């Protein structure tokens, strides 16, 4: 939307910016391998360590897109 | 040969050569893609296969 679909989540927006605790909160983890999708709750596999095995495609890998 | 003139006489001679050899290296590089390494191995299931 306009932002505010998200931000209703993290009500800190604007003092977690201020005292700068915005990076300690965030951990990196990896690509997406698979997300299964429902209606209200959508289900997601990322990958950690290493190549992660496509699931669709057999034999095949998933890289990194930025 | 020698000659009857006033030049010097000539003494035996000898000549050593000494040659060696020269190494030489080459490389190729072959590319195989892991799916292909890897269904080689895979069993057959279907005629497709």
């Amino acid at each position: 939307g306009s932002g505010s679909g998200l931000a209703d989540f993290i009500p800190n927006l604007s003092e977690l910016m201020d005292t700068g605790e915005f990076h300690t909160l965030l951990t990196p983890v990896g690509p997406m391998v698979q997300s299964v999708h429902s209606t209200f709750v959508t289900k997601v596999t990322s990958a950690m360590k290493g190549v992660g095995l496509a699931r669709d495609e057999p034999r095949a890998h998933v890289g990194l897109t930025l | 040969i020698a000659h009857g003139d006033g030049r010097r006489p000539n003494k035996q001679r000898q000549y050593i050569v000494m040659k060696a050899c020269n190494k030489h290296h080459i490389g190729a590089e072959i590319e195989l893609a892991a799916a292909d390494i890897e269904l080689l191995f895979a069993e057959k299931e279907t005629p497709l296969d």
